[PDB]
């Protein structure tokens, strides 16, 4: 959408990924498997909650005013009262139906770009050391266990430390 | 004119007495009296439903 991540460079959704919105799959000899990125999801979920408390939280129940009744000689103000009930009607349905259009494309670009500042940070991470396949994927030019996959959804991937070995794997199908 | 066989007419009338507020009444003729009067006080959140639903 406007980030060009979600139902874009990454295609599609992970339905085995069950306890979170964003994150990762992992897969080295240790094992495999979908892991929800905390941070992310965590402060998406109180931004959605914010979200639709500042749209609810002013809309409190109220004590709807009595149907007034006029007689013969009171179409004037018959019509008066008829003129408050529609204007006030076609203001609140046009603006409740538009808000929750506006709303909602908002909330699917939030989502968009909380997935691809995810994919920044690991891809501003790894640099050389990881080639980009695409679809939101890594291949490592190194191996990488469970501990250094942890570091990579941490912020603390040590480039050096891996850098010497993915340089030679590198530059192996370089030549 | 005739109405539910009645070339006569009768016009209903009402008030309202303020605590310690006399109402008087005097006529030489043509008066229906009161005979059942009602005390009240205002809730606020009630109002009239005009409907055939079942209650």
């Amino acid at each position: 959408g406007l980030f060009g991540a979600i139902a874009g460079f990454i295609e599609g959704g992970w339905t085995g990924m069950v306890d979170g919105w964003y994150g990762y799959h992992h897969q080295n000899e240790q094992g495999s498997g979908y892991a929800a990125d905390l941070k992310s999801t965590q402060n998406a979920i109180d931004g959605i909650t914010n979200k639709v408390n500042s749209v609810i939280e002013k809309m409190n129940t109220q004590f709807t005013a009595v149907g007034k009744e006029f007689n013969h000689l009171e179409k004037r103000i018959e019509n008066l009262n008829k003129k408050v009930d529609d204007g006030f009607l076609d203001i609140w349905t046009y603006n409740a139906e538009l808000l929750v259009l506006l709303e909602n494309e908002r909330t699917l670009d939030y989502h968009d770009s909380n997935v691809k500042n995810l994919y920044e940070k690991v891809r501003s991470q790894l640099k050389n050391n990881a080639k980009e396949i695409g679809n939101g994927c890594f291949e490592f030019y190194h191996k990488c266990d469970n501990t250094c996959m942890e570091s990579v959804k941490n912020g603390t991937y040590d480039y050096p430390k891996y850098s010497e070995e993915a340089k030679l794997n590198r530059e192996e199908i370089d030549s | 004119p005739k109405v539910r066989d009645q070339e006569g007419r009768m016009n209903y009338y009402w008030t309202l007495v303020e605590p310690g507020d006399k109402i008087t009444f005097e006529a030489t003729g043509n008066l229906v009296v009161p005979r059942y009067a009602f005390a009240m006080e205002r809730n606020a959140g009630s109002g009239i439903i005009i409907s055939d639903t079942p209650v």
